[PDB]
């Protein structure tokens, strides 16, 4: 298959900061990775597709970049609605692999 | 605006088979690659497979021998049974799409609508 | 003049694997064929009814449409009396077939750096098919004396696989998207004509 990992387990900050998410592959995928998030109780979104695009009524405080094994999803300016466990995934390959998640407190 | 509501019993005996069903509102059916995905509590999502409106399907390998999904256009509703079920499978289990534009693949799931609870136990 | 809709059939954005072949009815339409014919962006177009320039003179009752993707080697299979892993596991057109079959490459499209993984073919099963049969259930394959018990296995083996489309492969492993029109004449009023 395919090993996602995501750099931070845990992450916390205060209103208004930047944070990144670091997504890094077991082998070469291109652009094809998205960026999802999941607020408690609920069925995860879209946030970031091909991993650099920002999908449409998405608010332009999430950001993304990457190629090669290695991406980044980046918060501009945090918000505390932005509570949430973050997902990159792939689907360059059978199967479809999503990382572990990352919590945003 | 495609409004997606699973519907599927909440708790099945170990070693029988499981049949959820995925109804679709304001959707069409009639070109996206459409798929199932689980999450055990407290753990990752997992993914299951993606079904064609035709019949095209495809199935994780892990899980490749006990599933078996089906896609029923008129009715434009989704039935995915699982069998041989085991403990492993308590977890809830959500309806994905994929977005739309491409060829001849998938691309990230985009409207999972809320993902509904499966028991498996004693 | 309410015009055929050849459109979605040939021009659709996805097609279906082949070992589930799309199957789209034509009726009550009037179906210009003439610029499919004149359409001259397709690899083959092999008629085995009537010859291409005269079936826009001629009617039928019924069209189906039967659309799919294969690779270039497989082509020549898709013809009456015709055999093979494609024309006895997938997709196989009857010895009096009334009808015929376009085909077009389409490695622009249909294929993946990394290898295409969607799409799929029937490499096992345990007969041949009948006339325009579809199966789509996949059971394992028993190729030994044991029964695999629904597990895979030693020699038991998943009926389907995956063809690697890539983009750089040669002629004969790319990918070519596959029409089939079968022109049937049943006792009713022909709504399909010229
Ligand atoms: C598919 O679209 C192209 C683009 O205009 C067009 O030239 C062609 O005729 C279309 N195919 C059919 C079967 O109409």
């Amino acid at each position: 298959d395919i090993q996602m990992t995501q750099s931070p387990s845990s992450l916390s900050a205060s209103v208004g900061d930047r944070v990144t998410i670091t997504c890094q592959a077991s082998q070469d995928i291109t652009n094809y990775l998205n960026w999802y998030q999941q607020k408690p109780g609920k069925a995860p979104k879209l946030l970031i597709y091909d991993a650099s695009n920002l999908e449409t009524g998405v608010p332009s405080r999430f950001s993304g970049s990457g190629s090669g094994t290695d991406f980044t999803f980046t918060i501009s300016s945090l918000q505390p609605e932005d509570i949430a466990t973050y997902y990159c995934q792939q689907y360059d390959n059978i199967p479809f692999t999503f990382g572990l998640g990352t919590k945003v407190d | 605006q495609v409004q997606l509501q699973e519907s599927g019993p909440g708790l099945v005996k170990p070693s029988e088979t499981l049949s959820l069903t995925c109804t679709v509102s304001g959707g069409s059916i009639s070109s996206y690659y459409w798929s199932w995905i689980r999450q055990p509590p407290g753990k990752g999502l997992e993914w299951i497979g993606y079904i064609y409106y035709s019949g095209s399907t495809n199935y994780n390998p892990s899980l490749r021998s006990r599933v078996t999904i089906s896609v029923d256009t008129s009715k434009n509703q989704f039935s995915l049974k699982l069998s041989s079920v085991t403990a492993a499978d308590t977890a809830v289990y959500y309806c994905a799409r994929d977005r739309g534009y491409s060829s001849g693949w998938t691309d990230g799931f985009d409207i999972w609508g809320q993902g509904t609870m499966v028991t498996v136990s004693s | 003049t309410n015009l055929c809709p050849f459109g979605e059939v040939f021009n659709a954005t996805r097609f279906a694997s082949v070992y589930a072949w799309n199957r789209k009815r034509i009726s009550n339409c009037v179906a210009d064929y003439s610029v499919l014919y004149n359409s001259a962006s397709f690899s083959t177009f092999k008629c085995y009814g009537v010859s291409p320039t005269k079936l826009n003179d001629l009617c039928f009752t019924n069209v189906y449409a039967d659309s799919f993707v294969i690779r270039g080697d497989e082509v020549r299979q898709i013809a009456p009396g015709q055999t093979g892993k494609i024309a006895d596991y997938n997709y196989k057109l009857p010895d009096d077939f009334t009808g015929c079959v376009i085909a077009w490459n389409s490695n622009n499209l249909d294929s993946k750096v990394g290898g295409n993984y969607n799409y799929l073919y029937r490499l096992f099963r345990k007969s041949n098919l009948k006339p325009f049969e579809r199966d789509i259930s996949t059971e394992i394959y028993q190729a030994g004396s044991t029964p695999c018990n629904g597990v895979e296995g030693f020699n038991c083996y998943f009926p389907l696989q995956s063809y690697g489309f890539q983009p750089t492969n040669g002629v004969g492993y790319q990918p070519y998207r596959v029409v089939v029109l079968s022109f049937e004449l049943l006792h009713a009023p022909a709504t399909v004509c010229g």
